[PDB]
């Protein structure tokens, strides 16, 4: 459990993607160098950091991993830029859109020039002295494109989306991956897990294991559908890839208390649990599958909740 | 003093460390070799730093 994809043809799904990046990749394969700075947009969990390795690869570079949380203050990222990094290297910044203000200025001029200017003292001296870095391509992304980054995205080549994953491609991962930790597993359980995967890479590989884990705690031979369903019934996920207390929360707000508009602080307490959690990752799905919505006094079940749970609606 | 080293220090001070911390690193790395450039001294010193 410490192997991934490594060529970009290894990287499953982002077709679109793919192409797009196969051509600004072969062309500074082919120029200078260095790959114009990407970056990218997209919902979490879609394996955003592995294309940054699957990339790095295609060049022949190394990679630098680091947060927007992480950089502190300039220092901590000029001590990336200068030492952390050799000429061709890919730097890649995860939460970029949480750099700091100060951060993010002296970012610029290490994009553009590779060159970063630090200004001494003050008054009519106001004298600059430069640290000049090395080539490098950087590879920042936003788990919310929602203008949240400033002009930064001025200062960027390439700027893509990753998209969701079919659940045919999840499975092909759960698939060639099973294969690697031996582990057998049908066609049809894989893709059984992808329906089930929220559409993301993450969420897939972990259920995969929690299958795996409850699965062959019985058996040895082979995981197929039957095998497979039992087990996520087990967890208890349904058809839509809600979880246990995913149906425990939709449910609390019905029955507890009348399907209208609730309130998170009037919910989180309100059935023992914290708001930015059942907000920060509860909500999220539970709204992408409209069973969850949220207005401008509380939460509110729909229509489809109450149906995929077996009540009538209610008016 | 170092033409040299005032200028890493303060860099250094500039990119959002304790002042008095850097020039602690940066002096002691002057003394390993005292003709070293302000460039060098500076990212010599930023992996010292914490
Ligand atoms: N497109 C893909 N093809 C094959 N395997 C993939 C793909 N995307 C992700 N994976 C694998 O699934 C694992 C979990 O995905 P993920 O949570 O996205 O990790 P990550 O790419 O390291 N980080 P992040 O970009 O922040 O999500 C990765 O470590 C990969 O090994």
């Amino acid at each position: 459990l410490a192997l991934r994809p490594k060529t970009l043809d290894e990287y499953i799904g982002q077709e679109r993607l793919k192409q797009k990046l196969r051509v600004y990749l072969e062309a500074a394969k082919a120029r200078k160098e260095p790959l114009e700075h990407l970056l990218l947009f997209g919902p979490p969990g879609l394996g955003k950091t592995t294309l940054a390795h699957v990339i790095a690869h295609e060049l022949g570079v190394n990679l630098r991993v680091t947060s927007g949380p992480a950089i502190e203050k300039p220092g901590d990222l000029a001590a990336i830029l200068a030492n952390s990094l050799e000429e061709g290297d890919i730097l890649f910044i995860d939460e970029i859109h949480r750099l700091s203000r100060q951060a993010e200025e002296h970012l610029y001029p290490a994009m553009e020039d590779f060159v970063m200017d630090i200004v001494i003292g003050q008054g009519p001296a106001a004298r600059t002295i430069r640290l000049e870095l090395p080539r490098f391509t950087l590879i920042g992304a936003t788990t919310r494109p929602g203008l949240i980054t400033a002009p930064l995205l001025s200062r960027f080549g390439i700027v893509e989306h990753l998209e969701y994953y079919t659940p045919e491609e999840l499975a092909q991962g759960v698939m060639r991956d099973a294969r690697l930790l031996g582990v057998r597993i049908t066609e049809e359980a894989a893709l059984e897990i992808g329906r089930r995967s929220r559409g993301t890479m993450r969420v897939a590989k972990r259920l995969f294991r929690r299958v795996r884990d409850f699965a062959q705690v019985a058996g040895e031979e082979v995981i197929t559908r039957e095998r497979a369903l039992e087990a996520l019934a087990a967890l208890g996920l349904d058809e839509l890839g809600l979880e246990k207390r995913d149906r425990e929360i939709l449910e609390v707000l019905i029955l507890r208390f009348g399907g209208g508009p609730v309130g998170l602080a009037t919910l989180a307490t309100a059935l023992s649990e914290d708001p930015g959690t059942l907000e920060e990752v509860h909500e999220p799905y539970l709204i992408r599958q409209g069973l969850l919505k949220r207005t401008p006094r509380g939460r509110v079940a729909t229509e489809l909740a109450y149906r995929h749970l077996g009540y009538p609606p209610p008016v | 003093e170092s033409e040299a080293a005032e200028e890493a220090v303060m860099a250094l001070a500039a990119l959002g460390f304790k002042e008095a911390q850097a020039r602690a690193v940066v002096l002691d790395l002057l003394a390993q070799n005292p003709k070293a450039r302000a460039q060098d001294l500076i990212k010599e010193a930023l992996k010292r730093l914490r």
